[PDB]
Order: C-alpha cells, then structure tokens, then sequence
C-alpha cells in the first residue's frame, strides 16, 4: 500500500474502478433508452401508455 | 378541447424528450472517454 | 388514450418524473456502492480485505 | 377525464415518495462524511 | 508514517465522491419540486 | 517487488482496453438510436 501509493498505481485504481462503475452506468441507462425507442417507433406503425 | 393534432403533438413532445435523453447520455459518454485519457495518461507514467 | 394524457398536460410530468425516478435509483446505486467502500475503509483501523479489494 | 385522475394519484403519490428517497440519501450522505470525520 | 499518506489518499477520494453525489442529489432536489409544484 | 507492481499494472492497461472497447460500442448503440428518429 505504501509502494502503491508512491508508485501512483493507487489513484490509477481507484480513478479506473470509479470509471468502470460509470461506464456501467451509462450502459444500463443506454439498454432502458434502447428498449423504450425499438417500442416507440414502433407505436407508430399501427402497451405504451402503460408502460 | 382541440383535434387528434394531439396526436401529431404527442409523438413529437415524446420523440423530443426521447432524442434529449439521447443526446445526455452522448454527453456523459464523452466525459468518460476524456477521464480514460486522463487514467491512460497517468498509467504511461509507472515505471 | 395518449391523446387525454396530452390534453392534460400530465405527459410531461409523467415522463419527467419516470426520469426523475431514474435518476434517483442511479444515484442511490452510487450511493450504496459508496457507503460501503466507505465503511470499509473505517473499519480498518479488515486491512487484508481492503486490499483485496485494490488489486 | 376519471382516468386523468387516477393517474393522477399515482402522481402525487410517487413524487412524495421521491422527496422521501432524497431525504434518506441525504440523510445516509450525511452517515458518510461524519465517518470520514 | 509512510502509510499515513496513503491512507489519506484514499480518505481523499472517498470526500470527493461524495461530494459528487450530494451534488447529484441537490439538482433532483431542485426538479423536484419544480415538477409537484407543476401539479 | 518490481514485478507485483509491473502485474497490476498491466491488470490496469487491460482494464482501460475494455473500458474504451465499451465506450466505442456504447456509442455505436447510441447512433443506432440516433438514426431510427429521424
């Protein structure tokens, strides 16, 4: 821990563990975005509401 | 009170907001890919 | 159907609100995650499992 | 019009459920930073 | 008193998210409002 | 211990891999999106 912080591969970790939570983040708020468009555009070719 | 315009004006007010949450999420992205330089950067420097 | 959602200008409110709800669930997400990083990071005064952790 | 309220309802009653949510994050954020003294 | 650095690091970034969430937390605390109001 | 510190390291280089491997792919999805409306 000591080397690790001196060596700065510790911030690196920690920025990148907080990079991958964010990423992952995004990801699940592009899946939800996704699912509701691929639906709404296709309301528009003839559930939603309830949704 | 008005005519199925509400319709045309439905989609529209819907497709918007939908395209709004498109572009944030475009923006977030891009703020993450600006700290992955950052990490990428800061990660050349280890020896 | 929509159409009185839009007449009642309760669409807006509607989808800012499941946005709204979103957003709150994210956050509480980062939160949680927060929370216990946190904790562990206190109890250490448990070393052997922060740095577990790290790596 | 009787559906709008309904709805409605549910409204009210999901925006008060979110100032709740808000509350006990503060709440559980304040936690944290006592903790990190 | 090597580590005591370190340690403080790592108390370092745990303040600084957390201050980004109190952030987060503030703005949804602005719409909030603004949306119930609407109603 | 060089080469501890020389291992997570390049556990962190692979890491950045993925991570930028998934921003390109999120973006993509995002632009498949974008079409669709228009």
């Amino acid at each position: 821990l000591v080397v690790l912080h001196k060596s700065g591969l510790l911030e690196i970790t920690l920025k990148t563990k907080e990079l991958i939570r964010q990423n992952q983040a995004t990801q699940a708020e592009l899946d939800q975005l996704k699912e509701q468009t691929q639906m709404f555009i296709e309301a528009t070719k003839s559930k939603l509401q309830a949704s | 009170d008005p005519e199925f315009s509400a319709q045309l004006g439905a989609m529209q007010h819907l497709k918007d907001q939908l395209e709004q949450r498109t572009r944030m999420i475009e923006a977030n992205i891009h703020r993450q890919q600006e700290e992955l330089r950052k990490i990428q950067e800061q990660l050349q420097m280890v020896h």
